[PDB]
């Protein structure tokens, strides 16, 4: 019983784009197909639901009237059709099978859930481009911390290493926030022994692979 | 508002006190309510907070295990229950409201202490 | 939907509960589900009673009065994530808050860094300032930059870490961005600190 | 003051219907006869009715001994039982498709209720016997409506030839043979007109030429079981025209039909409902009189045979106590079946076809002693003879 | 498939007992075979009962002992009497049909909606 999520790659604010939702195993005609959204960093969203048909669909209001949903039981595939993409929308969509009568049974003694998850597509709006990130030292002015900023880089992701590798003890690499600028930054920080400031060498090694960016940053007090 | 401390005094080692703090002019029931002690000279050092009932409590390494900070909403009153008591614990100790009930620590009230000492 | 406790620390084994207030939906009976970090969520337990084929049996349901409620008994190890309840409505379900249990450890105040920008980015028209809150818990925390002692707001952002998996801690970065100008035009650089765990205020500083 | 009289009795009405249902117009023939026969023997009785003073039941005692009166008693006895049987399953189906209780409370209800026959009784006769005569012929009318484009040759051609082959062959034919048959004659009916002859004004022994009054008789009875015969034919037909040349041939007891009424099509929807319910009127009331008729009977029969005398309503209440035990008994083994339920009433009709020779025999014996006999006695020779074949048959399959 | 309507489903206790009612939406003449499927929340459908046009009532390997079908030949309506329910008897029950409309068209199948049935304390 594996559902698969496909069809997630990067859109311009108000585009269009089609994800697909390919099932296997179960007899189709029997469940329901419902999409569940996850923002980045907050609680799941029921956002749609299709039937075996085409008879039954309800909808979410965030995506009241701009989101199509359709069904193929030629391939028992799943469809998700959406237009006018506001910035927000920014997600990671998921497949989830369910009762085809959903809505005939639910009722103050019995809820059928949603049995089986797929793995997710990462949607993104934005206008933002390919962008290799800016890379900045923290200097360090018994325990020293220090670091380098990785600034203005898109898409995700970006990794930080320290002495290639050989320091990880201490490594803090902060998770991504978005800018108002629609670019990502973050800093990679490192506590170490004030004691080793003047001996040892603190090098960072940035990669984003997104833009071919290979940077080395050495880290001076 | 007011905070006043009791329960102190000269323990044996290995003895058992109940500090009380008894709070006027604020209802404790919303806010966390932290025990910390200084000893001469030292900084006042935490030991203890009760947040609002069932959002736990929590202590500070040394007094782990021994003592137990309680809630009286009703009486708004909190206390701290030393037991297995050690030199090492013998302090002014003091409670404070913390004043953000999302329990950020905005200690702006303290009672004036009550003095625990612990010798034989 | 709304989940009465969401930051629900423990211990390994003890026993924890977990409510759903009903937002006087339909109020059809609940679902929860479980999701750890980056994964798809589980079931847990449908129509608030019953058990998923398949899960162990540390789990339970109840249905007190119109407050749904889930109670682990016995936490194990490996049950640390985040909670979800699900009732369902006229013709469209939607997901509670979400509740987030986690690691009962003695509270540790943050050590507190600042950065000041580098004369490579300055160079290009920007000036960012980071100061560093490393290794504290629980996760409450606030930064205040202040720039010549004055109060800053609307420039700055927070990053904070997942838990540590092995000391249960949490670090937190703020980020001050200037333009080189306005950098320019002041001395004093101070992020000043609270957390639960600090009796007063931690303030890093330095002269531009 | 009106026309009033009930003629269908469930045990012909499931007999002839399920005769339609299953095999066609084959059956037809076999009623024709029947009714002959029974006009034949209801003369008999009735010749032995006003003379030598006596009834069919003092007849029988007055050649056997004391043993043998016991055997026949038990028979006759047993015969009661089967009719009575009858009746109580349809009074039963009837309550439960017009209200909805389950079977064995309405079997319950049925037999300790014979209180409402004093009631009513002591309520008023025209009234009632009126209004049922006028439920029954509706109820006809309906059904002759009912009946639709249709190929006359074949019922007729069925009629005529009689497929020896056919009706002997499928021992399932003979099943449904000696159920119109014994449904047509029913012994009781027998006893009942050798009493009831007993009193009309003839000059009892003073009249050597009161057999005016056999002749009236004889023509009242023809006129009756004529009309029998014509009912029988209808309801034949209608089991054919209404479920022949289908798919899993469906049995057609009472249920179907009351189903096929109502689902059909041409009928509209509500009128569907109207004529189910009449006919469950119609059954109802077809059961309780079939009931009445038949305690005189029983009585006629204990005092012939024994001798021996009993108040009616201890009589009427033993009986159907007696009859409503293997109701129960099969209603509880199988569960509740439909299915099997109509099988019981068709085998209660079944057996007693097979008891009317016990009782066939010494009517015949009598009738060649004393001053009036048949010429032609040998129509009812051919006919018991013939007859015990087919029984003695219909018992070896087994 | 629509025009059938389940109908009795209702939380109950382990042990306790109940009495599910497959049926027809109007005037239907016969139901010449039945059938009660089950479609717990993480398994498949899996079957419980038979009866068939007279009767045979076959059941499933696991549940003998505890469900009765029956059928009620005047008001067209096939039951199903579950008794000394336990914990995983859990799931909706569906209904099947092999509705016959009038006494000469052929049959036509039948599936329906179903109901929920909770056990639990």
């Amino acid at each position: 019983v594996q559902l698969v999520e496909s069809g997630g790659g990067l859109v311009q604010p108000g585009g269009s784009l089609r994800l697909s939702c390919a099932a296997s195993g179960f007899n189709f005609s029997y469940y329901s197909i419902h999409w569940v959204r996850q923002a980045p960093g907050k609680g799941l969203e029921w956002v749609a639901y299709i039937s075996s048909s085409s008879s039954y669909t309800s909808y979410a209001d965030s995506v009241k009237g701009r989101f199509t949903i359709s069904a193929d039981t030629s391939k028992n595939t799943a469809y998700l059709q959406m237009n006018s993409l506001r910035a927000e929308d920014t997600a990671v969509y998921y497949c989830a099978r369910g009762y085809q009568y959903w809505q005939y049974h639910a009722s103050w003694y019995w809820n059928g859930g949603l049995d089986y998850w797929g793995q997710g597509t990462l949607v993104t709006v934005s206008s933002a481009s390919t962008k290799g990130p800016s890379v900045f030292p923290l200097a360090p002015s018994g325990t020293a911390a220090l670091g380098c900023l990785v600034k203005d880089y898109f898409p995700e992701p970006v990794t930080v290493s320290w002495n290639s590798g050989a320091l990880t003890s201490g490594v803090h690499t902060f998770p991504a926030v978005l800018q108002s600028s629609g670019l990502y930054s973050l800093s990679s920080v490192v506590t170490v022994p004030s004691s080793s400031l003047g001996t040892q060498t603190y090098i960072c090694n940035v990669n984003h692979k997104p833009s071919n960016t290979k940077v080395d940053k050495k880290v001076e007090p | 508002v007011q905070l006043q401390e009791s329960g102190g005094g000269l323990v044996q080692p290995g003895g058992s006190l109940r500090l009380s703090c008894a709070a006027s002019g604020r209802t404790i029931s919303r806010y966390a309510m932290s025990w910390f002690r200084q000893a001469p000279g030292k900084e006042r050092e935490f030991v203890a907070v009760a947040r609002r009932s069932g959002d736990g409590a929590f202590y500070a390494d040394s007094v782990q295990g021994r003592f137990t900070v309680s809630r009286d909403d009703a009486k708004n009153t909190v206390y701290l229950q030393m037991n297995s008591l050690k030199p090492e614990d013998t302090a002014v100790y003091y409670c404070a409201i913390d004043s953000d009930t999302f329990y950020s620590g905005s200690y702006d009230y303290w009672g004036q202490g009550t003095q625990v000492t612990v010798s034989s | 939907m709304t989940q009465s406790p969401s930051s629900l620390s423990a211990s390994v084994g003890d026993r924890v509960t977990i409510t759903c207030r009903a937002s006087q939906s339909v109020s059809s009976a609940v679902a929860w589900y479980q999701q750890k970090p980056g994964k798809a969520p589980k079931l847990l337990i449908y129509s608030a009673s019953s058990l998923y084929s398949g899960v162990p049996s540390r789990f339970s349901g109840s249905r007190s009065g119109t407050d749904f409620t889930l109670t682990i008994s016995s936490l194990q190890p490996e049950d640390f994530a985040t909670y979800y309840c699900q009732q369902s409505s006229s013709s469209l379900i939607t997901f509670g808050q979400g509740t987030k249990v986690e690691i009962k450890r003695t509270v540790a105040a943050p050590s507190v860094f600042i950065f000041p920008p580098s004369d490579s980015q300055l160079k290009s028209g920007t000036a960012s300032v980071v100061c560093l809150l490393n290794n504290f818990y629980p996760r409450e925390a606030k930064v205040q930059w202040k720039v010549d002692n004055a109060l800053q707001s609307g420039n700055s952002q927070e990053s904070v870490t997942e838990q540590d998996s092995k000391d249960s801690t949490y670090s937190l970065s703020s980020t001050l961005t200037l333009s080189k100008a306005d950098y320019e035009k002041h001395k004093v650089y101070a992020c000043e600190v609270t957390h639960q765990g600090l009796s007063s205020p931690v303030t890093k500083s330095f002269n531009r | 003051m009106s026309v009033a009289v009930g003629y269908m009795d469930p045990g012909n009405w499931i007999t002839s219907m399920q005769g339609g249902a299953q095999y066609g117009y084959t059956l037809l023939f076999v009623i024709l006869i029947s009714s002959l026969a029974a006009m034949l023997l209801q003369s008999m009785t009735v010749r032995l009715g006003i003379a030598t003073g006596k009834d069919l039941a003092q007849m029988t005692r007055h050649f056997l001994s004391k043993p043998v009166a016991i055997i026949f008693w038990i028979i006759a006895e047993l015969a009661i039982i089967a009719t009575d049987i009858a009746e109580v399953i349809g009074s039963a189906i009837a309550l439960d498709l017009i209200f909805g209780i389950p079977l064995i409370v309405g079997a319950l209800i049925t037999v300790f209720d014979v209180f409402l026959l004093l009631f009513i009784m002591r309520f008023g006769f025209r009234k009632i016997e009126a209004i049922v005569g006028t439920l029954i012929f509706t109820v006809l009318a309906i059904f002759v409506f009912e009946v639709f484009i249709s190929s006359p040759q074949l019922t007729d051609i069925l009629n005529g030839f009689v497929p020896h082959k056919e009706i002997v062959t499928n021992q399932g034919i003979l099943y449904i043979a000696l159920g119109i048959i014994g449904a047509t004659i029913m012994p009781h009916n027998l006893y009942l007109h050798s009493s009831i002859v007993q009193s009309r004004k003839y000059d009892r022994h003073d009249n050597q030429e009161k057999a005016q009054a056999i002749k009236y008789a004889t023509i009242d009875s023809n006129l009756q079981l004529s009309i029998a015969f014509v009912v029988n034919c209808l309801l034949l037909t209608l089991g054919a025209a209404l479920f022949f040349g289908t798919k899993t041939n469906d049995l057609g007891g009472f249920y179907d039909l009351y189903h096929a009424l109502k689902t059909e099509p041409v009928l509209g929807a509500t009128l569907g409902g109207i004529m189910s319910t009449l006919f469950a009127v119609a059954l109802l009331a077809s059961g309780q009189n079939s009931t009445i008729t038949g305690t005189l009977a029983g009585q006629i029969v204990m005092e012939g045979f024994l001798r021996l005398s009993i108040p009616n309503w201890l009589r009427r209440l033993i009986t159907r106590a007696l009859a409503v035990i293997p109701v129960i008994i099969c209603l509880i083994i199988f569960k509740g079946n439909s299915e099997k339920i109509e099988q019981l009433l068709v085998f209660s009709q079944v057996f007693l076809s097979i008891a009317l020779p016990f009782s066939l025999i010494p009517l015949q014996l009598a009738t060649s002693n004393k001053k009036l006999m048949g010429p032609f006695i040998n129509k009812t020779w051919v006919n018991i003879i013939s007859w015990t074949l087919i029984v003695i048959l219909s018992g070896l399959n087994v | 498939q629509r025009q059938l309507v389940e109908s009795g489903g209702g939380l109950v206790q382990p042990g306790g007992s109940l009495r599910l009612s497959c049926a027809a939406s109007r005037s239907i003449f016969s139901i010449d075979t039945a059938g009660w499927f089950r479609q717990a929340p993480g398994k498949e459908r899996e079957g419980v009962a038979t009866i068939t046009r007279d009767g045979n009532a076959n059941y499933a390997d696991s549940v003998k002992g505890r469900f009765t079908i029956s059928r009620d030949r005047a008001r067209n309506t096939v039951y199903l009497q579950m008794n000394s329910l336990e914990p995983e008897d859990t799931a909706v029950y569906y209904c099947n049909a092999a509705i016959r409309t009038t006494v000469r068209t052929s049959a036509q199948e039948y599936w329906g909606k179903g109901t929920p049935v909770t056990v639990s304390s």
